[PDB]
């Protein structure tokens, strides 16, 4: 998928030659914040599922309709509830990923590429899984460049769901 | 086309959970000696020229019946179509040993080379003996003690060794 | 492509003979249900978006394995890609009860889509199923007492179910 | 082929969507001047064959040298003149075809698709043809939108023949 | 595409050898008789739309089920399609003759011509009638005493004959 | 391959068509000039290999680092010298193909075509060749016409080589 290794890779075939001092340095600079994006993947391991019931909560103190209303795509029985914390733990999971890769490649193929075309086709909205994904970028409670390496995906994510 | 990393976010999405602590561990050793891989990706690099000549040098030389008048390689635009290729197969295995992945040599490459070659008339079992020639030299100029911080850059030479020996017996 | 009457005349070149009156009361009859037949392709134009929605949620509703991490449609890039999918289908069957022909849809839909969803790895059995469950919405929607004048577009309901069941055989 | 229901589907399957109000108008009044067309090739099943030897004598009467000259593509010979009686009956048979799709969909890829290209290639005239052609257009003698729909495609056969 | 004498040039090549005396005898008679060979080739040029016109007249009078309401060479699309095509057939023959060579007509004209034929539902043998008939006038066309200096152009019909019945054994 | 035969074939296909006047004339003007290249392929049919070790040593005369340097692609050792006589009987085995097709067709696709990406990859160098063919051009000491057809053949490859 997308990575700066499978990149730099890429824009090196095209010229149909090795790859270049300045894209060695890309990817010699990669291995360089490594450490911090595996660390940030290995946060989401642990306490990722919990953050799933926790941002399930935010959404719907946010949007009470979303537990109320009729039974199409709502989360108002308790079996669309389990949808949403399950939904929620898609985007953790594939964010997760785009940290062991350093790239938003996970986030491209899996959540971003087909995103509009099914939501606002099957009634879902965007501003409730934005509103739960904001919750977590805060909550998470990571620390320096490991908080850094998550919330650049994070924010990502709800900038394609805008 | 896929690397090292997003080979196994792969394998983790497929099941549908996070990347274990474990596999979390194991792409933490691939970042660890990314520097003797990026040294054993640079060497070949710069030595790219010298090792597709003296590959075919020597292919020549152990066959010389393929290159003269009336074998498959004969005529310039033939000649050079060989040594092109063999540069192609080595591209190709530096740019595995920089995504520590095979992918890229298994599409871009591979694919359909064993039937291209065949459908062309090409021995297959000459391509193959010119990657394995191509494979000691890569070995000898990739681990050349002098002008490198001494260690141990040996799984490196495994998995150079694999890629070689990969591509040799995808057309053989 | 064919429609209802080109089909007839097509058949009657292929003997170098003049439409027969016994035929020329064929089409005559298609003509004086064609306001019915209109209602239906019109009724099913209007409520497509939804027939195709819930069609995909009864599907993943009996198959959830399908659309899970692991199944064949999982990702946002798949999921999308299998509503448009169904959609086609409703809409080439539409194309067919306009034209009272199949070959639109045999031709520019059903021509290679076997080999597709295999050479994809697309359960068959399952896109089978949202078609069928595409059907029985569309029969409902499409024979509605309410908003029209009444009367019999029986054989309308009929030659709809062949073209539902025709595309569902077609790739299963 | 050609024809009015199998060309709205066309223009509507390049949109990649169904049909537009625009052309579901174009449909529905198709089958309003169905009956005439239907009418009008059921004329031509009866006494058809019949305007095939009348029109065939006409020709000869407008180009004496057509039955009287060389054997090599005239009518000449008795074996000739059961070809342009053949000849004839088929042009009127497509046009009855035409009838019934409501379109020039028959005309087009039966008789002018290739029509110029064959013809001045095996020393036939269009002259000879639309000479028989417009003898039909007039003896005929159908009634009122049964007769326009055979002459619309009648005189067709005639633009693209000169 | 290869002529008559870069043919024997690349059986020369192949072996890494010059062009023998023997071999330098052989394309020596070729050039001997250029004029009688161009006549051939001219008079095919000049009488061209004569030979298939005759050719298709012949072979409809020979099958007219073929080309009636139901045979496959039926409406003006295709009738004018089937001259064409013995048409391009005599091109070739003709350009066959020139070079002294059958690789053009083999390359652009025979090379699946069989299938192509078998995939459109053509009778082959119906072409390959065709091409017969276009074969006897050529010959009585190519090879008259009239008009020309008298003598004798015998290995060139021949080898005409051979390329016509090269052509009509590639379809039936 | 290239020769003026299979050349004005090429550009009559393109067309469509037969050979037109002014190419029929291009065809038939080839077999007036084709006695002298034939017989210009006999010349070096018989004193060809001949002409390969007096231009062998030529070249070591002009270049004397040829055969005394080291062992990589020079022809410095006995084996490296066979390879050169070798390699001069190529280009004058295909010089005389040229006289037979009457075309540059051999050279092209034989020795120009490839040319340069194999000798500036390998180390060798053309002026070693062209030094070693422009002896051969003075000495071979063919006749009129039959000389004139040699030496377009065998200037061209110096033209390709440089
Ligand atoms: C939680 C924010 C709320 C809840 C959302 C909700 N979603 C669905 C149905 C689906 N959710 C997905 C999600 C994905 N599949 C993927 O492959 C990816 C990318 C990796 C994502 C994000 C899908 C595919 C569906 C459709 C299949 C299914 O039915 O599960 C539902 C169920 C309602 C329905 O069936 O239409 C719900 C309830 N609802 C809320 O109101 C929330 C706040
Ligand atoms: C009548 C106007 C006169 C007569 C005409 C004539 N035509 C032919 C030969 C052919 N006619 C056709 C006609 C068609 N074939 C088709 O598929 C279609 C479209 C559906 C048409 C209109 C064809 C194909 C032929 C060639 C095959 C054949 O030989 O029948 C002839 C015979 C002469 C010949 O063989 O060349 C004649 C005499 N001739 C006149 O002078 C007329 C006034
Ligand atoms: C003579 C001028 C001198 C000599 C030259 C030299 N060449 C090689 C190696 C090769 N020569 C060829 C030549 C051709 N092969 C072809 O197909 C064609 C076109 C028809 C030509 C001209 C080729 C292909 C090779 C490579 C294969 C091989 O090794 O033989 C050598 C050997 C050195 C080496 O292996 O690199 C030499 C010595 N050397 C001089 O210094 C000359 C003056
Ligand atoms: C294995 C083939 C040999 C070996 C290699 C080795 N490499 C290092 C560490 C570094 N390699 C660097 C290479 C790069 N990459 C660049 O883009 C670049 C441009 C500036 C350079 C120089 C590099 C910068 C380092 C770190 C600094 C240094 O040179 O030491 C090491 C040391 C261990 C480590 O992983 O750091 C080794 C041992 N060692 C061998 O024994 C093999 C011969
Ligand atoms: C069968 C699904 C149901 C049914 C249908 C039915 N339809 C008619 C007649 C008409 N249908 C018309 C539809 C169109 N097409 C247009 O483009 C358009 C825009 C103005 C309309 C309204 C139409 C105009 C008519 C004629 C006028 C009318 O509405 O009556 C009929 C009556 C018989 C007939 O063929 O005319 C029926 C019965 N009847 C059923 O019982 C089914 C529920
Ligand atoms: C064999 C089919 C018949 C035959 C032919 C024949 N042809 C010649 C010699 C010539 N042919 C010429 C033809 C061309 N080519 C042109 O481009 C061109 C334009 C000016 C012409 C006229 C040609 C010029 C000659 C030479 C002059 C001449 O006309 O004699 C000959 C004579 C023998 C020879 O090879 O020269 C023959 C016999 N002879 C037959 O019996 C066949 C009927
Ligand atoms: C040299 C080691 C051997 C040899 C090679 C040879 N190759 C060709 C021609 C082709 N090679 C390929 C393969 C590739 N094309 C690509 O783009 C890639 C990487 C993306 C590969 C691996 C193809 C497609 C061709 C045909 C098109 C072309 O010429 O580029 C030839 C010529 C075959 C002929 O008979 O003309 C040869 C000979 N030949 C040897 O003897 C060596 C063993
Ligand atoms: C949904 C009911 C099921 C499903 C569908 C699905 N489709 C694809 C991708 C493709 N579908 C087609 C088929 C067509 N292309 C067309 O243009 C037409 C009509 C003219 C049809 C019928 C094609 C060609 C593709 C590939 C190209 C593309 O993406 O458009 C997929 C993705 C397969 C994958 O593994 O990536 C899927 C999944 N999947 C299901 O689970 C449902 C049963
Ligand atoms: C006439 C002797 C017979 C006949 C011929 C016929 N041909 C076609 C259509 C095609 N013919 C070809 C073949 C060629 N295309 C080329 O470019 C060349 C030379 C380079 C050849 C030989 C092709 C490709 C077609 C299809 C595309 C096209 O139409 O040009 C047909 C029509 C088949 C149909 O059923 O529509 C026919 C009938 N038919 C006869 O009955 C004669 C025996």
């Amino acid at each position: 998928m997308k990575t700066p290794l499978t990149e730099a890779i890429a824009a090196a075939d095209l010229r149909g030659s090795y790859l270049s001092n300045t894209e060695l340095q890309a990817v010699f600079g990669r291995f360089n914040r490594a450490r911090a994006g595996l660390e940030a993947a290995r946060a989401f391991a642990n306490n990722g599922k919990k953050w799933a019931e926790a941002a399930a909560n935010h959404v719907y103190q946010k949007f009470p309709y979303t537990t109320q209303m009729q039974g199409p795509q709502y989360a108002s029985t308790p079996e669309g509830k389990a949808k949403c914390v399950r939904d929620i733990d898609h985007y953790l999971r594939t964010i997760s990923y785009c940290c062991v890769v350093g790239g938003t490649g996970p986030l491209d193929d899996y959540v971003v590429a087909g995103l509009k075309e099914f939501n606002s086709a099957l009634g879902l909205s965007p501003s409730w899984y934005i509103a739960a994904l904001e919750f977590v970028r805060d909550n998470h409670g990571l620390t320096g460049d490991v908080a850094g390496e998550a919330n650049t995906y994070i924010n990502y994510a709800i900038n394609a769901l805008s | 086309m896929l690397d090292a990393f997003s080979r196994v976010v792969e394998q983790a999405d497929k099941k549908g959970a996070y990347l274990s602590n474990d596999e979390i561990n194991a792409l933490q050793a691939i970042v660890a000696d990314s520097n003797k891989r990026l040294d054993v990706v640079n060497r070949l690099t710069s030595n790219a020229s010298s090792i597709v000549a003296n590959a075919y040098r020597a292919l020549v030389a152990e066959r010389p019946q393929v290159f003269n008048p009336g074998g498959p390689c004969f005529h310039h635009r033939n000649q050079a179509a060989c040594i092109r290729d063999l540069g192609f197969i080595l591209r190709y295995v530096t740019y595995s040993v920089l995504a520590g992945d095979t992918s890229v040599m298994d599409d871009r490459c591979l694919n359909g080379l064993r039937e291209t070659y065949q459908a062309l008339g090409t021995p297959g079992d000459a391509v193959a003996s010119g990657i394995k020639k191509m494979k000691e030299a890569a070995l000898k100029i990739a681990n050349d003690p002098n002008g490198i911080t001494k260690g141990d850059c040996s799984q490196l030479m495994s998995e150079l060794a694999s890629y070689f020996d990969r591509a040799a017996a995808a057309v053989a």
